[PDB]
């Protein structure tokens, strides 16, 4: 999935690093981070 | 010893450890370099999620090891 439910702020090429039981804590939709 | 572990961000932090101090204790060591609560920290190991109620010696990590991170902002 693209930038589709993700954080205003991430990319799914540094969210793809997390397991399938984090993949529904991101795409939750989240602030204070920024990929940087 | 101490390991590197990688945030959400790309970004990773040098932090000392040991067999013994298990993800509660590393909590603190992740507290104590940025400010960040046991409560907002979510921490992994290849790939997978460690648990307070384990040992790194259950993981069986080492210097070096790299590991990895998430955090929260609590709801605001």
């Amino acid at each position: 999935l693209p930038l589709q439910a993700l954080p205003e702020g991430v990319d799914q090429e540094v969210f793809k690093q997390l397991p399938a039981d984090i993949q529904e804590e991101i795409l939750s939709g989240k602030s204070r981070e920024n990929l940087k | 010893m101490q390991i590197f572990v990688k945030t959400l961000t790309g970004k990773t932090i040098t932090l000392e450890v040991e067999p013994s101090d298990t993800i509660e204790n590393v909590k603190a060591k992740i507290q104590d370099k940025e400010g960040i609560p046991p409560d907002q920290q979510r921490l992994i190991f290849a790939g997978k999620q460690l648990e307070d109620g384990r040992t790194l010696s259950d993981y069986n990590i080492q210097k070096e090891s790299t590991l990895h991170l998430v955090l929260r902002l609590r709801g605001g």
